[PDB]
DNA sequence: GAGAATCCCGGTGCCGAGGCCGCTCAATTGGTCGTAGCAAGCTCTAGCACCGCTTAAACGCACGTACGCGCTGTCCCCCGCGTTTTAACCGCCAAG
DNA sequence: CTTGGCGGTTAAAACGCGGGGGACAGCGCGTACGTGCGTTTAAGCGGTGCTAGAGCTTGCTACGACCAATTGAGCGGCCTCGGCACCGGGATTCTC
């Protein structure tokens, strides 16, 4: 048939997804969900687009930081899978809890 | 002229605020009548902002100038 | 009345609450207690709530 | 608990009462 | 209110997110961890700017709100304004 | 105007008036602006020079933030600087690992 | 409409210096405004502390440039204290 | 001989209402003067830019509220703000 | 005409009239408002109070009448939130918590 | 003679109740001068200044030995190596 | 040479308030490396605000605000 | 050596970058003057240098065992991919 | 300028399954580091003279806010166009 080996086309996805620079969470049920997380601070909220998508932007831009931090974590025990461990410790040394 | 208004001196039994029920005994934090513990829990996990109000609709809110 | 509207439907109600719908809600629904400290007390009991309660839809 | 009702919620609260009836909660429905 | 919407972070996204971020393998129990560090993050910062929006006595989160909160919290946000 | 006087682009009389509200101190020097507009000027001129020479590289002629996220993350000084900046549209710069290159 | 003002016709001055075959996008734009902006406060502030550490109540072009010591890393700073020292002297040649 | 203010009788007669019964070193003394100035520092701050955001030139107790809200974290900020109300309520009052 | 402090009519121990200089000498605003001075005042004041409080129980603890730097910062590490507040505060004389790992714990 | 490993928690408890600094004054104070000498000529110190760049310096080394440690833990080893300072330095954004 | 003045057992006194069980041998130098770097920076900026007040004598207070632009704030030393 | 799958190249539809223009309000020009800042002058706190000395501590080293580290078999859990289910995306007029 | 809502699309998200590369527990050779005692370096001690230089004070004076007159620099706004997203045939380069 035609088949490809685990880990080629992840690098390959790796590689075209470093070279653009375009938002990747979807935009509308991200929308829902800071829409759903403010509805607890000020009942009936009206949001800039702007706004939003500056919530986007840092959000994405967070969560991207973080994954490097938890990839060297994995790789510093000697793996190549990121596990929740990776992600607790990257976020202690990062002074966060 | 407009000063026939006239206020009371009279003791006033007091209701609570959240709902409508007679009410014995308020709060140190948020000075509200309350009936029972369940509006006691529903008084101290309610969201900031409506702690005010509740004093908005009795009166003497006092809000900052 | 549309304060004690705002304030009872806590967290949010869907419908835009005016002041005359308010008033057409005091028009229809509201009555002087005779002894309103016996009346009072006993009001919210689960035994016959159903009468008691005056119910309105909105579109 | 249920051992002890083999061996053997809203309608308790007042808030319910209160708001919405001696009827059961509503299920985010249209009317 | 609606429903749920943490789910609305879908796994092909945040496997995404870890391809920007130069991940190869990905575990099972990644994505729900990220979902709750991103609730987590999206509340510290959605909560000062809604105080921001609050002190200035509007119904409307600008994104000015959202530049200062981000500034404030340590992460400044280049090209909305500030 | 003093930016001509100077020999400046970016706008004294502006830094001038800038630096005169905001509540920084009682009164402002009067060469304070020329040396704040003139460090502004200059920061301005190497990240817009090294932000061309990325957009030459690209293959275009008009500098997208992509390109300002290039200059500014291959340039320790300028990263050191925005270290705590997060530049919209920027993308992050290309990084794989080596144990993560295939093998077997 | 207020007259919403930025540092947009300055950027685009520089940006012809340095490369005069060379544009620049709204966004792109933006972000170097957000750029001149946060510095600009960054370097204002540690200046005003820096008055007010010293109990004196005026920002001189001294200030300024320690605060650009303080403040830009390495070289960056070196370059710019040049700059600045060369600005402030030819507003001297002709005042 | 040029007196230098501190804040040391206050943070005393504090420790005076809480805990009667016990005492306080200097070194101890100083880092609790440099907490109460480094957060009038943080909260004056951020009230500052609170004001400069709205277009406005005055700090009211608004600002300062805002400021609390947005710096002390969770209960502590809570406590802050009912405590603020309370002070400024009682010397509203008493004239 | 009998004059009286701004902190005892506001009912604190904090100088009012102290911090409403240092608000207006301190390049903050052009203006600040009368609620300011004594609402900064009452919070410094609260959370004054709140860290001697636990540094008195941490002085109790360790059999002391007199608080040192070191039940200072037991009191600020414990209480999560007064430690965030203080995360990028370093206590001098503080010392660290004493906290040991499990691994590193006997076999 | 204790096995490998008492003595080691003996000292960490030990050293986790004291307060009082670790590094040396004297070489600590050579240390200063020798790195101050490359900014200033014929540099004056106070004592309080070195003891506050001492106090700065041994907490700030205590708390990146607290993530050296973890970072050591976490690949499965109760050896501090390199590998771990440099991660730890790293992912706090200083490498 | 006097980097080396900071010894093998004091970092090892600081590993052990770090809550360090077996320390490596190539930990002692990049520890010396680490603290000469931070050293650097702190210094410089405490310098550079003791040139600034024409002053030739660093006080404490140019160590505090050294530490305090840095993120790292003191407390117990003024400030 | 088969098979995708990036890259390359010539063509084309499109909209945002760039230049012009009306014109408003902020920068400039210019003079008084209160005053912060320069600055010489002067008291004295405090930093620097250092002679010898008890000794804690750094250093040096031998013995050895817990531990870093390479090797390895086995359970298993993500990877890749086709199919199927689902809602994000888009146009877009319209209430407020 | 944010919000609602058709309905129509289709790429993206879900579900499922074979299976291959990797997490992970077990084991063993070996060496790097811990523990303890002897030798040795010099930190810590204090004694205090010397004086640099921080700190304060008074006097002189040059700096900059401040009101006022006023003109163009700069922002909002309009429009032709060319960089660039788009698009599809085919070069071609990694992969298995």
């Amino acid at each position: 048939p035609h088949r490809y080996r685990p880990g080629t086309v992840a690098l390959r996805e790796i590689r075209r997804y470093q070279k653009s620079t375009e938002l990747l969470i979807r935009k509308l049920p991200f929308q829902r969900l800071v829409r759903e997380i403010a509805q607890d601070f000020k009942t009936d909220l009206r949001f800039q687009s702007s706004a939003v998508m500056a919530l986007q932007e840092a959000s994405e831009a967070y969560l991207v930081g973080l994954f490097e931090d938890t990839n060297l974590c994995a790789i510093h025990a000697k793996r190549v899978t990121i596990m929740p461990k990776d992600i607790q410790l990257a976020r202690r040394i990062r002074g966060e809890r | 002229t407009n000063i026939e208004s006239a206020p009371s001196l009279a003791p006033m039994k007091h209701y609570c605020d959240v709902t409508g029920l007679p009410a014995p005994y308020l709060d140190p934090k948020t000075r509200l009548r309350y009936h029972n513990k369940e509006i006691f829990a529903m008084i101290r996990n309610l969201p900031q902002g409506m702690g005010e109000q509740f004093l908005e609709a009795r009166g003497a809110h006092t809000v900052l100038k | 009345m549309l304060k004690l509207l705002k304030l009872k439907y806590y967290t949010g109600f869907p419908g835009k609450l005016n002041s005359s719908q308010t008033e057409h809600m005091v028009r229809d629904f509201c009555y002087v207690s005779l002894d309103y400290d016996r009346e009072l007390a006993g009001y919210l009991d689960w035994t016959g709530l159903e009468d008691r309660e005056r119910i309105v839809q909105y579109p | 608990x249920x051992x002890x009702x083999x061996x053997x919620d809203w309608s308790k609260s007042l808030l319910h009462a209160f708001r919405y009836g001696p009827r059961p909660f509503d299920p985010s429905s249209q009317a | 209110v609606l429903r749920d919407n943490i789910q609305g972070i879908t796994k092909p996204a945040i496997r995404r997110l870890a391809r920007r971020g130069g991940v190869k393998r990905i575990s099972g129990l990644i994505y729900e961890e990220t979902r709750g560090v991103l609730k987590v993050f999206l509340e510290n910062v959605i909560r000062d700017a809604v105080t921001y929006t609050e002190h200035a006595k509007r119904k409307t989160v600008t994104a000015m709100d959202v530049v200062y909160a981000l500034k404030r919290q340590g992460r400044t946000l280049y090209g909305f304004g500030g | 105007t003093r930016s001509s006087r100077a020999g400046l682009q970016f706008p004294v009389g502006r830094v001038h008036r800038l630096l005169r509200k905001g509540n920084y101190a009682e009164r402002v020097g009067a060469g304070a602006p020329v040396y704040l507009a003139a460090v502004l000027e200059y920061l301005t001129a190497e990240i817009l020079e090294l932000a061309g020479n990325a957009a030459r590289d690209n293959k275009k002629t008009r500098i997208i933030p992509r390109h300002l996220q290039l200059a500014i993350r291959n340039d320790e000084e300028l990263n050191k600087l925005l270290g705590k900046v997060t530049i919209a549209q920027g993308g992050v710069l290309p990084n794989i690992q080596a144990v993560l290159l295939p093998k077997k | 409409r207020s007259r919403k003002e930025s540092y947009s016709v300055y950027v685009y001055k520089v940006l012809k210096q340095v490369h005069p075959d060379t544009g620049i996008s709204s966004k792109a734009m933006g972000i170097m405004n957000s750029f001149v902006n946060d510095i600009f406060e960054r370097i204002a502030g540690e200046a005003s502390r820096l008055a007010h550490y010293n109990k004196r109540s005026t920002i001189t072009s001294r200030e300024i440039q320690t605060a650009v010591r303080l403040l830009l890393p390495g070289e960056l700073a070196k370059h710019a204290v040049s700059e600045g020292t060369k600005a402030v002297t030819k507003y001297t040649s002709s005042k």
